[PDB]
């Protein structure tokens, strides 16, 4: 449904869809904050922001332009939403405000303004945003002193070091032809892109991108942010899991979904079918829980991540939320697995085809950028449709089972116990 | 122990019959007459052992006049007890007033409880 | 909640040993205590098994003693451990209430 | 009982019908919020859990939601199983329990804990005062329950009776074979719905203006100016709503959020300015109020608004298809005003 | 520092320091609030244990009150003390402590106790909104610290280093030896404190007519009307407040109270009507406005509003000797309104 | 046990006294350099034990980044001595750095209480 061509130095996917409104033109690179150092970091962060800064922001409006931008731990994007008719602009102005014409976003007292911007964002989320950045500080410990632990936000003393030397380093240095996608989502046709290409020369550059030393090891580790000034307790823990292109993938995403998410206020999530809520629910253990399945190019974390006003019962609650991850290799059930195909298909099918062509665009210039095609749902159904239980618990025998985890947490975790006695729960004994 | 399903059930198969309640109806009046909870000022949806979820939901359940009224029939048990007596003649519970308030309560949330049990033992035909 | 909080004994099973909150500082002189009921429960295990042997009339006390040491099969490990017990009994006792009053283990609250 | 469907070569199907139920037409300060949180409790055949239990392992969900017009029962579900939602939304609508129990124990603490989620928010507070102040009872109606008068479980009842009318609502489902989902309405419960006449009146709905509040809240201070508008002048306020959000507008800094809600008779264009002390939001509001009389040219912000507007329209079942070729000028009239917050250092109408 | 006192042959004495520094003077929302419930708090010299467990022996007690103007640092005795008492008061005025642990443990609870109970009134929230609507920055300051704006230590220790000032206050001693109390009250640290300005302004309050605002509550209903008054007009809404309370109105039996609060510059004629179900509330409120828009003669409510003046004012100590002679007629003007609680039932200022 | 009012009363005695102090301040000194309090970060008044309640009232008093303060190096000495080490020699508390912060609190909470008993047990002069 969707092409992919690569031109003479750059390529180009494009998911045509006539049925839609917009259209979105983009160039995705494949060089997201895992690329960065410890002390340059949110260089990718200052990048997205003086994409989307004012005086370049008007430039797209006046024309009739959206700018929308995304940083990942993989890729980054910078994608610009127009009407479908109006797409030679599109790539006009992704073409000089971004790629040639760069020295002026990154003038003085623009660059000055754009900073001061994201340091009070990144200090407004370090401050209020919990799960977040319980989910950061995951990241940070779960794969620490390695590329992929480095939080795409950027730090608050990392953005302070940050001029304008750094932004072109990490242009000279990522924003290369042999990195790029060059993305194209809603009603636009693939010769039509591809054409507008060819006929504007569209070169980023020439280089080949900085090989990192290291691969991103997972390493068992917790810290433990305590705060006892906030009203709840977020806890994210979690196994290395899957990177993406693994053979075990859709297995750990329907594993993943086996447990589900939850909300405690939503009566509806409260009737939902799984075993673990029948422990949960008694005694109001937690507010709402999250399993992920976290895929990255090199490795990846699959967990659960909470949050509860419960403080003294969060023993029972990781307890029992482990206790329920070791039935994935002793004895999940068949209606567990069913249900959880068609959850993860629903899932999926929302994720993949909303009604977004900026979120298309992001997935697209993801799925090309790593795997050179993107895998269409028809097959990737197909692929959720030929998971068995033995599956299933196979990959938690290898990935679950008396593994090392990650914890994080913040607010009142007192009542969390410390490492061991929480790894003691991913292997019972027989029981 | 014995599920109020069961009872109803039973108790309904009986009752429709038309043999089974000329024979054993009367013979369950006389059993209730000689059980002689009604002297002490109690209907028998009160005389259910209420420690267990399905009672603790359709006492929860119970609306509060009904609570209250059963809440001072307890009591008033209790009391009648205590003094080792029985209640005087005009404050027993008469038969018309020993109506099963409790049941439909208790019956739906067995229901409720029976169909939660079956679907989480379910088996999807794949 | 887990069954080890939620039972009647095993509560009392987890909030004295499984779950009872130390600090983390502590040395090995806080192992005395733990020790000590080692040692009572060794000094009460043998001192059945002895008594299912001993006899405590003035002209059979010794005797029996020198019965359990010569007839009794195992009966001198039994002895043996019971006085020798009784000895390292003290000994550690001697160490609990020494390391009490050395780190202050008296004062307001205790 | 109108059905309509848009087909397409995808896996997933959104089934929505829309009644038009909400907060306006509540006879009751927050029914339209206790019967959007009582609509897919259990049924008199199937129940709750029964419900989520099956379309789970079918493989869809549901979602009731409560606007300022309209209740939406969606269901988003695997294209290939649309009867059984059919169905479901079916017995939803014809069919609901309506227990005490189910009051006292699901929807009476979940229109509780959304109460408090709004009311932790100052900008929904003053937004809803905004809409209370404009229109008095039509649209200015509480949109969440509070609890400042008692609805029983009898005026819920008499709510779903009132409006799961079948001149009422519209049933339209994206990604839908139309044919098929007109002959799946057919045979089914929603052609069993009582035909009661359309609660949609045609008229205009009679705004106040030169109206002010003021409200004591703990937190974040806002000041907000909202002016009530006509059919014809929708349009307008549109390209002024994404021109004060665009990077083409100097107050975009100062603006928190500045959005037109829209109704098939006229809206409400709203413009929050939030902050933590008062004195900012004071200057600011003040800039906003001054430059605004003043008037502005929004001829650049047509092309953008045609695509902010496509953005959202794709999203919605109904677009109302504006022109935005004949907007060109815009000078700041009458409007409504209400400060949250920090009151005694936000500024009143008088100094604005 | 102006002494008076008025001897009597009796057992017990009272003596009041009042100053001008109630939440009319308050530069935050609440800071007279905390200092009046930092008044008797320890000092530099004595404690505010050693304080109450004096006095007692003793035989008198304590009580700061705050008003809408003043501070009222009362003392009660028997007589034959008087000294303990004036140095008493005038080491709480010089030398109070303010300390942070003062603050968080005694003051902050004690002021959030008197929130608490007077947010659980709707007349007194009613009565809040009428002032805070009438006059806006003066008067209409927030009676109580709520919370809603920070107010930290140093700024009760500036707000009593203003208000606290010699030209500010007034001695005051009923049943007091008038000379042996001036002889007290100097030779102590009344003296000593510093000579500041008065913060008695002599023009009109500003006043505003027509406003309107409406206040959700979960509880009983309440409607108010509220009419700023100038210094001629005082009596007239004076008879006006004890005709209606009297029996000689036919409206006393609606109207749940009316009273007129009076200043040194000014009066606030606030009425309320307040009952459980809102359309009581509208129907007596109608026929309220209606009736007073409508003329009344206030002839007949003179002699009786010359005694329950003379009742009420025989307890204070600052009498405004009004004339009570000249009143006739009244004919209700224009006027502010704030509905509380069922506020979608309760009717706007426009059907008044 | 020993009222901190006391040890102020004595220490004060000593410090005022021109040759007490210069015979017996040396003496501290090199007592706390001996003590070895220091090494693990700790300040003397982290060693105070808290578990009555004028060192409650204290502790409850005590402004909070001080309290956030003496929570680290309390848990920083908590870790160090498990360790079995010392803190390394940049991380010890400097002398200049062991200023009593806790002082003022307790010695006013404990006039307080000493107030409060003395009024408790008083006897009025008639
Ligand atoms: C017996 C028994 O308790 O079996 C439970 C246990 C089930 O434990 P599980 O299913 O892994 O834990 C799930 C619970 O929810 C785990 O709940 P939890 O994580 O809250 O519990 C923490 C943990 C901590 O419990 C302890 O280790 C307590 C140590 C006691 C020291 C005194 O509990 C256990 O590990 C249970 C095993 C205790 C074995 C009995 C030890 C004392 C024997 C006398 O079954 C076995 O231990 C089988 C092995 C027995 C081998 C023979 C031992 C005798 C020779
Ligand atoms: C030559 C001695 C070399 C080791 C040494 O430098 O000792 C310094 C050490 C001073 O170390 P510190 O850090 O100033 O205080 C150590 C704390 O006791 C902290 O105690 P800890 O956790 O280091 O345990 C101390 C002691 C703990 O020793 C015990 O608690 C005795 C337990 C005996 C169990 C069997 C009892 C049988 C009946 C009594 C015979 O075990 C050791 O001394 C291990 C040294 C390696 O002195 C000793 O601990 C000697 C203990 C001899 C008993
Ligand atoms: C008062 C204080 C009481 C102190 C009692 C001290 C002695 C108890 C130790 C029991 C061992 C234990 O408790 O072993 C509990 C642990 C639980 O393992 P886990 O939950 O960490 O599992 C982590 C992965 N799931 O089993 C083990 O790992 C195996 C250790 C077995 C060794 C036992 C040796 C027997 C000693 C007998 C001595 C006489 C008594
Ligand atoms: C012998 C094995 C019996 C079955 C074990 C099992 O099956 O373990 C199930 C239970 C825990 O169940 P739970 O707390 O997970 O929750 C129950 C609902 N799902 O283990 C236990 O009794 C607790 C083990 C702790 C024992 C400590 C003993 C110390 C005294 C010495
Ligand atoms: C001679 C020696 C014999 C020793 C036997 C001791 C075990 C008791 C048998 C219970 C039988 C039963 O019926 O136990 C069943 C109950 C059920 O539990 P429930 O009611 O919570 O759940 C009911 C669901 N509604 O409890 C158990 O599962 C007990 C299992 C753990 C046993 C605890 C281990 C002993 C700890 C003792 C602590 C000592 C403190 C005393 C201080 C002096
Ligand atoms: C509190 C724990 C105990 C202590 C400290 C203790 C101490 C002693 C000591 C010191 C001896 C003398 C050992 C020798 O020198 O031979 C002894 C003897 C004995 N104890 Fe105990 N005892 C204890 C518990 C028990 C109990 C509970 C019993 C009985 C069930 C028991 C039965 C005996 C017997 C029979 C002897 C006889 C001589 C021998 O066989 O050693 N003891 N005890």
């Amino acid at each position: 449904a969707e092409v992919t061509q690569l031109s003479n130095g750059i390529v180009v996917a494009t998911e045509h869809n006539p049925s839609a409104h917009t259209a979105s033109v983009g160039v995705v690179f494949g060089s997201g904050a895992a690329n960065e150092n410890p002390y340059n970091n949110g260089v990718s962060n200052l990048w997205k922001n003086i994409f989307l800064s004012k005086e370049n922001s008007a430039v797209a409006a006046k024309e009739g332009l959206a700018l929308s931008s995304n940083i990942s731990r993989d890729f980054q994007s910078y994608i610009v939403s127009s009407l479908p008719g109006s797409t030679d602009k599109s790539l006009d102005f992704l073409n000089q405000s971004f790629i040639q014409q760069k020295a002026n976003l990154l003038s003085s007292s623009n660059f000055e303004a754009t900073k001061k911007s994201v340091l009070k964002q990144v200090q407004d989320f370090e401050e209020n945003d919990h799960p977040n950045r319980v989910l950061e500080h995951l990241h940070s410990t779960a794969f620490q002193n390695t590329p992929l632990s480095l939080p795409t936000r950027g730090t608050l003393e990392s953005l302070e070091n940050l001029v304008v030397a750094d932004l072109e380093s990490f242009a000279n240095n990522h924003f290369l032809n042999s990195n790029a996608v060059v993305v194209g989502t809603g009603n636009i046709k693939h010769e039509d892109l591809v054409n507008s290409i060819e006929s504007k020369n569209l070169s980023l550059q020439t280089g080949t991108k900085p090989v990192l030393k290291k691969k991103a090891a997972f390493l068992g580790s917790e810290v433990r942010l305590r705060d006892d000034t906030l009203p709840k307790a977020w806890i994210s823990l979690a196994v290395e899991g899957e990177p993406v292109n693994s053979p075990n993938y859709f297995v750990a995403k329907l594993a993943a979904q086996i447990f589900g998410s939850y909300n405690a206020f939503e009566p509806a999530s409260r009737l939902q079918g799984i075993k673990l809520l029948d422990n949960i629910q008694e005694y109001q253990l937690c507010d709402n829980f999250n399993h992920f399945s976290l895929s990255y190019k090199d490795s990846g974390l699959w967990g659960f991540s909470t949050a509860t006003r419960n403080v003294t019962m969060i023993d029972d609650l990781i307890h029992f939320t482990l206790k329920q991850w070791n039935r994935l290799t002793i004895s999940v059930t068949d209606t567990e697995v069913e249900r959880a195909k068609s959850l993860l298909k629903l899932q999926l099918g929302q994720l993949y085809e909303s009604g977004n062509p900026v979120n298309d665009a992001n997935l697209l210039g993801a799925e090309v950028l790593i795997k050179g095609s993107k895998l269409s749902l028809g097959e990737a159904f197909k692929k959720i449709d030929a998971i068995t239980v033995k599956d299933v618990k196979a990959w938690a025998g290898k990935r679950l089972w008396d593994q090392d985890i990650a914890i994080a947490g913040t607010g009142q975790i007192e009542g969390l116990l410390d490492y061991m006695r929480i790894r003691s729960d991913m292997s019972m004994m027989r029981w | 122990p014995q599920s109020f399903t069961s009872i109803a059930r039973i108790g309904d198969y009986i009752l429709k019959s038309p043999v089974l309640s000329k024979l054993c109806v009367p013979v369950a009046n006389q059993f209730i007459n000689l059980a002689g909870y009604k002297k002490l000022g109690l209907k028998f949806d009160d005389l259910i052992a209420e420690e267990n979820p399905i009672m603790q939901t359709a006492l929860r359940r119970l609306p509060e006049d009904e609570s209250y009224a059963r809440a001072y029939r307890i009591i008033r048990a209790h009391q009648t007890e205590l003094t080792h007596h029985l209640l005087p003649r005009n404050e027993w519970i008469k038969a018309q007033e020993d109506v099963p308030y409790l049941l439909p309560y208790i019956l739906e949330a067995e229901a409720a409880a029976k169909e939660k049990d079956e679907l989480d033992n379910i088996e999807v035909s794949k | 909640m887990a069954f080890r909080k939620s039972n009647v004994y095993l509560s009392l099973v987890n909030s004295y040993i499984i779950d009872s909150p130390q600090p983390s500082s502590i040395n090995y002189w806080w192992n005395m205590g733990s020790l000590l009921g080692l040692c009572l429960v060794i000094q009460i295990v043998t001192g059945i098994f002895m008594a299912m042997h001993y006899s405590s009339n003035i002209e059979l006390a010794f005797s029996s003693v020198e019965h359990i040491m010569r007839d009794v099969h195992n009966g001198y490990i039994l002895r043996y451990l019971h006085a020798n017990g009784a000895s390292f009994f003290f000994m550690v006792m001697f160490m609990h209430m020494a390391k009490g009053l050395y780190y202050g283990s008296y004062r307001s609250p205790r | 009982l109108t059905v309509s469907a848009r087909d397409a070569p995808t896996k997933i199907s959104t089934l929505a019908v829309k009644v038009h139920g909400g907060s306006r037409y509540a006879t009751k300060d927050g029914v339209a919020h206790l019967l959007n949180r009582f609509n897919f409790q259990n049924t008199n055949t199937r129940s709750a859990l029964k419900l989520v239990r099956e379309s789970e392992l079918l493989g869809g969900t549901f979602k009731s939601t409560l606007d300022r017009e309209y209740i939406t029962l969606k269901a988003t579900f695997l294209k290939d199983d649309l009867p059984y939602y059919v169905n479901a939304l079916a017995d939803v609508l014809y069919k609901t329990a309506f227990k005490p129990h189910e009051l006292t124990e699901s929807v009476l603490p979940a229109a509780r804990y959304d109460y408090a989620v709004a009311e932790q928010c100052p900008v929904k507070s003053a937004e809803d005062q905004l809409y209370a102040i404009t229109f008095r009872k039509g649209l200015g109606n509480p949109l969440l329950y509070d609890g400042v008068e008692r609805v029983s479980l009898q005026d819920i009842k008499d709510f779903a009776d009132k409006v799961y009318t079948k001149e009422n609502l519209e049933v339209s489902g994206e990604n839908v074979v139309e044919a098929d989902l007109k002959r799946f309405v057919d045979e089914s419960l929603l052609s069993t719905l009582p035909a009661g006449k359309s609660l949609v009146s045609k008229s205009e709905p009679k705004f106040f203006l030169g109206e002010e509040n003021r409200v004591r809240f703990i937190g974040d201070s806002v000041a907000a100016i909202g002016i009530p508008v006509n059919k014809a002048s929708l349009a307008q306020y549109e390209v002024l709503a994404n021109y004060l959000t665009s990077a083409l507008s100097e107050l975009s800094g100062l603006i928190s959020s500045a959005k037109l809600d829209k109704f098939t008779d006229g809206g409400l264009f709203t413009l929050f300015v939030r902050d933590q002390d008062s004195a900012v939001v004071s200057s600011n509001i003040k800039k906003i109020v001054a430059d605004l009389k003043k008037g502005k040219d929004l001829s650049p912000a047509i092309n953008y608004t045609k695509l902010k507007n496509a953005v959202q329209n794709e999203s919605v079942s109904s677009p109302i298809e504006l022109n935005f070729d004949a907007v060109k000028d815009f000078k700041l009239g009458k409007f409504n005003y209400v400060a949250v917050g920090d009151v005694s250092n936000l500024p009143y109408l008088d100094e604005l």
